[PDB]
């Protein structure tokens, strides 16, 4: 039956993390919810490095459901990588006990926003068709178990404001009117692996500037994924948004924006089955801060995908509660409350 | 930040 609340930390406006179970008795960990990719993963007590000493990590030897599988698994994410050996045990979400989950162990861990994080590891809510080693997937689980009743989608608050007591929420077989107003607008997913769908365009009108900027000009496609914290672009289009934008970028991976010059940004817009989903710069400037300096981090990035698309992150899934949808392949998308 | 599997 169900629905299951699973409570979200905010760190920084930039990952959210929530608690599971693994094992009997329940060993605890934090991990993130992650709708791009398809596995979930755990520091293994196997694991003696530095980052496995500094998390949470999983004993089989402890839980008396752990059953063995050994497999090797390796997963490659934008900002890390993940190998190590598979295992099976019961894995909890809130009162929801999912049996007979598959997780990697992980043994080598690498990325610094991996090796570095206040999560243990990541759980993935993706299509299980990019699950590594072909493994089920933990909602995928949950819907073989029936955990859901008749509902079978999850629902994602996520909270844009980190001085703010309740970080987040990831909903599994339910949608919360209370985090949302208005309707919902629904778009199909096209190839199911990620939670991809077609966008209509993308745009920036300035009051400041004789032209607007139309991007996606003819269409493109994206994905809903909550384990990215800004928006990604194909680089040649992010890279001109962000000119119109007045980002710069002489290092790194992001584009800067002046922290004086913030109240005169554009919004920036994406239309979605026809209907439009304003960013204000509120919305898309991530304050950062790293080598001792306050930065203002354009939320816009480019980053080059094996068919071109647009990675719509926290930035957008902040302001936008999205419903994941499996009964019927579908995202839903309505203004936060 | 962070973008998570390629």
């Amino acid at each position: 039956e169900g629905p299951y609340p699973e409570p979200l930390v905010n760190l920084l406006d930039v990952v959210y993390y929530g608690p599971i179970s693994i094992g009997t008795p329940p060993q605890d960990f934090q991990v993130i919810f992650d709708t791009g990719s398809a596995n979930l993963w755990l520091p293994s007590s196997k694991c003696t490095t530095k980052y496995c000493l500094h998390h949470h990590r999983y004993d089989s030897s402890k839980s008396s459901t752990y059953e063995a599988d050994g497999r090797n698994f390796t997963i490659v994410y934008g900002s890390g990588n993940v190998e190590g050996f598979i295992s099976k045990d019961v894995c909890r979400i809130g009162s929801a006990k999912v049996s007979g989950q598959p997780l990697g162990e992980a043994l080598v861990v690498g990325g610094e926003s991996l090796l570095e994080a206040p999560f243990d590891g990541i759980l993935g809510l993706a299509y299980p068709s990019i699950a590594v080693d072909g493994v089920v997937p933990v909602f995928d689980n949950m819907m073989k178990q029936g955990l859901l009743g008749e509902q079978n989608v999850f629902s994602v608050y996520l909270n844009r404001d980190p001085s703010s007591k309740e970080g987040g929420e990831v909903l599994f077989g339910g949608i919360d009117h209370d985090h949302y107003k208005g309707s919902i607008t629904y778009v199909p997913v096209t190839a199911k692996g990620y939670w991809q769908f077609h966008v209509d365009g993308v745009k920036s009108v300035s009051a400041s500037k004789s032209a607007p900027e139309l991007l996606c000009k003819d269409g493109c496609e994206a994905i809903a994924d909550t384990g990215t914290s800004l928006i990604t672009g194909p680089p040649e289009e992010v890279d001109s948004l962000n000119q119109y934008l007045g980002g710069t970028k002489t290092e790194g991976g992001q584009y800067l924006l002046d922290c004086d010059k913030l109240e005169s940004l554009p919004n920036v817009t994406f239309t979605i089955s026809g209907k439009e989903f304003s960013l204000r710069s509120k919305d898309y400037v991530l304050k950062v801060n790293q080598q001792g300096q306050t930065l203002c981090v354009s939320g816009f990035m480019g980053l080059e995908m094996p068919q071109p698309l647009w990675i719509l992150g926290d930035v957008f899934l902040g302001p936008y509660y999205t419903i994941f949808d499996r009964d019927q392949d579908r995202v839903g998308f309505a203004e936060v409350a | 930040x962070v973008v998570x599997a390629x």
